[PDB]
């Protein structure tokens, strides 16, 4: 009945969030939402699509015939043109895409990296990392202490006596 | 006491291509490649024609079909497959350059160019262009002889563009089913048309022979035409064969072009269009019709190209 | 005790550029540009013709460098540069669309047009065309009048495509050296031929005139084409100076043509070719030929773009 | 005659994978190669590798003629359309490559610190950093000990009073 | 006792673009697309001429516009818009061509084709080409009878290419205002020119006929040319309205040309110019014309793309 | 009174480089910039303008003419080519400057993480993160033993018993 992390499994039950909290006190289990780190990471993503979304103002009209078809010479020149520019844009495209998926991706695993980093730095030496992105706590950590956590009013100074007795021995 | 740190998953993950994996699931992800079509002429906000059976360059000359559109007035300009530019049998010379030009022409003002005519016929008409009765196209003059075989004077009329527009002029060669036909309306001798400007020097010998019946008849009229710049003049110079022009095309102001097969509707608003119809998106590329024209998503091979809109997806540990 | 985190490494590194970098280097690479030619035609699973001293509208007309593709079927077409398309001094109006056209056809199917003639000679030839004796272009039939500088009759002849693709015709206009000559081969007085379809509209007249001897000879023959719709009928008014069809042609399917100065090879399978031989590469980029034809890598102006396949290389501390 | 990990150096004798281990105990030096990031960064590779091999099926036919040159007006629009798609493709290859070779880079200098990372937190608080890429263990590690780490069988527990003892004093 | 990690950050951040933000600051950036022109022609290092009121085809045919160019020598070649290439009304067929060849020739050497006439008169002139008196273009001969209405003698002049580099061959049409004048200056009758290679073949006839006075006169010549290849020769045959040449052109080398209205400068030293001057920037791209010609950054719709030369901008804590 | 590193803001004061070290002992205040890391960043972006300034030896001619216009036809091709290219250009200019904006940006929070993880441990046990990018130094560094840390003669040996005593009581 143990809990884990990223590293190793997502949170099909984090639903009201990209990145959250999970933890088990006496109180039993929990699971929250951090706010900031899913924001940024909507925001960034969002961005992108703005981005892609901003039209052009080039416009471009009829340079051939489809009823009348035009000369052979001046119609192959065409079309041997537009075909150009068509794989250049395919390319472009494609490539586009795999690119800004390629750092969407990498992105969110950076803002899971600096949200373990900020908790690892709130905490002090008062926990320990137990390698699945938990932490073990090593002092009493009520609701109302895992909710400090979150909103990152915890002072370790206040833990840290009986967290550094309890690694030691 | 514990706590950890995690990210949301889903079960329902869609596959997205990356510069390393193909097929990598992330938790949603959104289309690029628009392949949605609206089946009709989105003609909302712009005055729109449907030429129908009136060929764009008919509006020039004016046969039949196109008595409407003589000096018509358009933001979006439709050609129809059933359109035709004639009613005598022929053809433009350089005939797509001149429907390019209309296409963006926002329409036409016709002005008379005022040509006078003694010892000769101006009333030549036809089966071909039966308006009520034989009749001709509406803005051009077929000169005959007088009687039949009789010989027809050299002329020559000249026009000036009092105008700040360029004027569009238009003119014709009649090339009948035989030299003997070809007497019998413009008289024996050979025959010339000479058409100068100031930037233009053309010149012109009908062809009278055989060909194919059209329309029921075999012989041709090929339409010819330059543009006039402001305060400079044409000159006609003939003596037979010539289609002279009633009135000179100016244009109004811009337009767009298009060729389509399907309904318009005046209710829709869009700005890229094909043969098929509009394409209203905010996707970048299409994969609809790469002849697509107006203002549109650049046109792609690939159907598909999924954008990732979030994080990798990874399945939790049951 | 203690346990060290590493990466391998090479003495052997390459270097390869970035955003940042020039010649950074990486443990290993592979190039992205193909620069490795095979100097032959790879017609494996192909069709091949090689046309040799037959130029490619040749095949249409017939001299006697042709006689062997009159009719010929192709996947992979390969002009020569000594091929020629013409016996007797001359070129076609247009040719080069036309070459497109056949390099693309899958080679040709003749059929007969069935003119026949009366009070007139059909036997002109020439010692240009020698085939076993003097002769002439084995599709065309050179039309005389009848003993010397007497008078060509005016003819019509017309002819009508009742099959489901469109066929391709083929005339010319013959030039003689001298207005005496052309007087000696189809009479006195102006020469006229017109060419009438149902899209089509043209008209001739011969230029006669003293030319550079080329083959020997100064007078020119230049041909003339047209593609004729199905159910379509050509119509050849003349009196004279005319190089009539046999035979019309008929594009078999599809195919590819080259032009090239290297071997054919039917062992090695190729898809990708230029004048010096076959390019045969899974690489993205070429940098061969930016002329190079069939499904083929990007030309690309740089020889040489490394692609790092492995980690940056960092020398082991000595 | 001591040894060292990444950060200043790679290992010219690790010949039978990308990453790997190397460690001295009272056994003496032994080095072995990570099956699992040296598989990902192949994988990611040749992934790439594969990308670029995607063929098109665009065909392109002569648009003029090397034996008779074509029109001047027309062949010097045809040669002018040609240079210009071909700075075009050249650009795109000369970035495409240079994108491509900044990402093999990252994502391989990125192997190399998850590795670290994950053995890191392996250790928990029997280890500390010697800042060569290297983990000094404060307790007894023989072979067998050394290969439980590379297969992620070490269990901390087993060592934490040993090694908590000599890190203190 | 404590010790920080920082990095560098200002109060004069710039923003820029990335993939995700719009307008993220950073501490320092730079332009990449050029906006910054200078009005005049940069020559220095390159033999410059300012053709001014000589139309560049002009130099070839030599109105008196020209007569300083007839053999110009150029690395840069200067067209203006008051440039022309005609003292007597007319214009050339294939202009553009023509004109794109000279543009990088490296100016033209002249060579006497060496034409010799008798029963007939070579000083055609006029007032439109006013060389202290009347005159005409100085490498051209104006052909008439010999006294008026006289009958022009049938003649042909040929001329071989006895060079290594193509020979620039140009000859005219005249027009005369009406059959009348035609016949006065050439007699009675049709009049035919014809003009014969190894790989060209052409036909001319003249068109008398009213056209619109320009500079007085309504008459036109219109100019026509060809590239002679080496050893191969030209002849003329014609009877009347034929402009000949004196003198053939042979390209000298290398140059290029532009169309600019501003000075030129020999301080500066350029090698992108358009018609409003001269482009030197190190940067990728420019905003400044889409035509520019020579080695130039690629033309870009934005005015502005900043690059982050800098970190991003995170102001200190007060 | 205190002061703080990179995570919520930067320092206006760093003026002789891009990343540096700010301390706070007996002796007051002080702040150096560090070479290493700041001639890092500065090379990359530099090697970036270079790249971007490696002129085309492609010459382009007129094609068209701005005194006497072309043919109308083969005129329309041109500007509907001509038209094609500059969308492509403007598109690939666009897709530069924000691909690579982003990658400076990126790798510059790269040299200040690798700088922090440097001096992280170069500390060893004798220190420990506050969580705004600094470290609480528990033992005595007078302005000699924060210049050792600057140039990486720093040996935590020499402190460790002191500051081992410090962080457990
Ligand atoms: C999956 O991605 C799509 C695309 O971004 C999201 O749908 C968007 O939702 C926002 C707000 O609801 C709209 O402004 C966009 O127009 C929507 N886009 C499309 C294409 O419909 C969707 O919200 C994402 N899924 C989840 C669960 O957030
Ligand atoms: C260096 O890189 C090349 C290119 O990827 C590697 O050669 C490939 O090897 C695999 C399997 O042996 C083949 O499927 C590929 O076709 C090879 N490519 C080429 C271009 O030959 C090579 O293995 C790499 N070097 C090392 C030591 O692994
Ligand atoms: C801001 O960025 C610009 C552009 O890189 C820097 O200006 C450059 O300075 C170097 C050396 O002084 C010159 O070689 C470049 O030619 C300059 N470029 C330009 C466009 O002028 C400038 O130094 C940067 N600002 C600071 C404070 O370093
Ligand atoms: C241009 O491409 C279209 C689409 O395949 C084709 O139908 C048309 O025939 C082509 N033009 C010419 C001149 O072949
Ligand atoms: C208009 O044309 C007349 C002759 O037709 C000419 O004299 C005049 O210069 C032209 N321009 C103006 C502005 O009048
Ligand atoms: C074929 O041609 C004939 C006359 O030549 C015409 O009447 C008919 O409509 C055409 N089409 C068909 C399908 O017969
Ligand atoms: C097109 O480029 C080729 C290659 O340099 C050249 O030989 C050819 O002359 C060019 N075409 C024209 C019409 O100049
Ligand atoms: C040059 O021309 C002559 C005839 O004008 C011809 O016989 C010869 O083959 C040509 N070539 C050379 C190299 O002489
Ligand atoms: C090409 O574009 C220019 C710039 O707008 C325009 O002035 C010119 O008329 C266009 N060419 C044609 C043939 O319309």
């Amino acid at each position: 009945g143990a809990i884990a992390g990223f590293i190793e499994n997502g949170w099909e039950g984090l639903i009201d969030g990209w990145y959250g909290f999970r933890h088990q006190n006496a109180q039993g289990e929990g699971t929250a939402a951090d706010y900031k780190s899913t924001q940024s990471a909507i925001d960034q993503i969002t961005g992108k699509l703005n981005r892609l979304i901003e039209k052009t103002n080039q416009q471009f009209e009829l340079i051939d015939n489809e009823f009348n078809e035009v000369e052979k010479q001046i119609g192959n020149v065409i079309n041997w043109t537009r075909d150009s520019i068509t794989e250049v844009w395919s390319y472009n495209a494609e490539l586009l895409v795999a690119m800004e998926n390629q750092h969407t991706i990498d992105l969110a695993d950076s803002e899971m990296d600096k949200l373990y980093e900020r908790v690892k730095r709130q905490l002090r030496e008062n926990a320990e990392e137990d390698g699945t992105g938990c932490f073990e706590i090593f002092h009493k950590c009520d609701d109302d202490c895992m909710a400090s956590i979150r909103n990152n009013t915890y002072d370790h100074s206040k833990y840290r006596e009986e967290a550094m007795q309890n690694r030691i021995q | 006491d514990k706590i950890c740190l995690g990210h949301h998953a889903v079960s329902n993950g869609t596959k997205v291509n990356t510069l390393t994996e193909r097929g990598v699931e992330v938790v949603n992800a959104t289309e690029t490649v628009e392949r949605t079509n609206i089946p009709r002429i989105c003609s909302k906000g712009k005055r729109t024609v449907d030429l129908g059976q009136c060929g764009l360059l008919g509006t020039i000359t004016g046969p039949p079909q196109c008595d409407q559109f003589l000096e018509f007035s358009a933001d979006l300009i439709i050609e129809r497959r059933e359109g035709s530019d004639v009613c005598y049998p022929g053809k433009f010379v350089n005939e797509e350059a001149l429907r390019q030009i209309l296409r963006e022409s926002g329409g036409i003002d016709k002005e008379a160019m005022g040509f006078t005519y003694s010892g000769i016929r101006t009333n030549g008409a036809t089966s071909a262009c039966r308006r009520s009765g034989s009749s001709f196209y509406a803005e051009m003059k077929w000169l005959l002889s007088n009687t039949d075989n009789a010989a027809f004077p050299q002329m020559t009329k000249s026009y000036k563009n009092t105008r700040k527009s360029p004027a569009l002029i238009v003119w014709g060669i009649h090339h009948s089913v035989s030299t003997a036909e070809q007497t019998k309306l413009y008289g024996s001798g050979n025959k010339l048309v000479t058409v100068g400007s100031s930037n233009y020097q053309q010149s012109f010998v009908p062809s009278p022979g055989a060909r194919p019946q059209v329309n029921g008849l075999s012989g041709r009229i090929d339409f010819h035409w330059l543009m006039l710049n402001p305060n400079d003049t044409v000159t006609f110079s003939f003596n037979g064969a010539f289609i002279a022009p009633d009135r000179a095309s100016f244009l109004r102001g811009k337009s767009m072009g298009i060729q389509s097969g399907v309904q318009v509707d005046a209710n829709c608003e869009g700005d890229c269009y094909h043969s098929g119809g509009t394409i209203i998106s905010n996707l970048p590329f299409q994969n609809i019709d790469s002849r697509a024209v107006g203002k549109c998503p650049r046109y792609v091979k690939q159907r598909s190209l999924l954008l990732a809109t979030g994080m990798k997806n990874v399945p939790e540990i049951p």
